């Protein structure tokens, strides 16, 4: 519960026609991030160096 | 003077190779053409006599 999921916009599809090449470009973008309230709350182990 | 208009000649397309299918060469070349004009005029014929 120390982590949150800030987000501005969801996943959106957007198709465009490029008559100069007759291709049909497709675009999908989204805006997200991972943030925590305080500088603590995670531990990770590791193999021996 | 009477000025008449003359239409230009014909161009031709291009056979695009298979390699350039996805690039901007797919549409091929561009055919250009401009009009032209001609002119007409007249001369005078005359003769006289006396009695």
């Amino acid at each position: 519960d120390n982590f949150v999921m800030p987000r501005q916009r969801a996943v959106t599809v957007e198709r465009e026609r490029q008559a100069g090449k007759q291709r049909d470009a497709y675009y999908v973008t989204q805006r997200v991030n991972l943030q925590r309230y305080f500088e603590n709350g995670v531990v990770s182990g590791a193999y021996a160096a | 003077i009477l000025t008449m208009l003359v239409e230009p000649d014909a161009g031709r397309a291009t056979w695009v190779a298979a390699s350039a299918y996805g690039s901007d060469n797919t549409t091929g070349s561009e055919v250009t053409g401009a009009l032209t004009e001609i002119h007409f005029s007249t001369y005078k014929l005359a003769a006289k006599s006396f009695i």
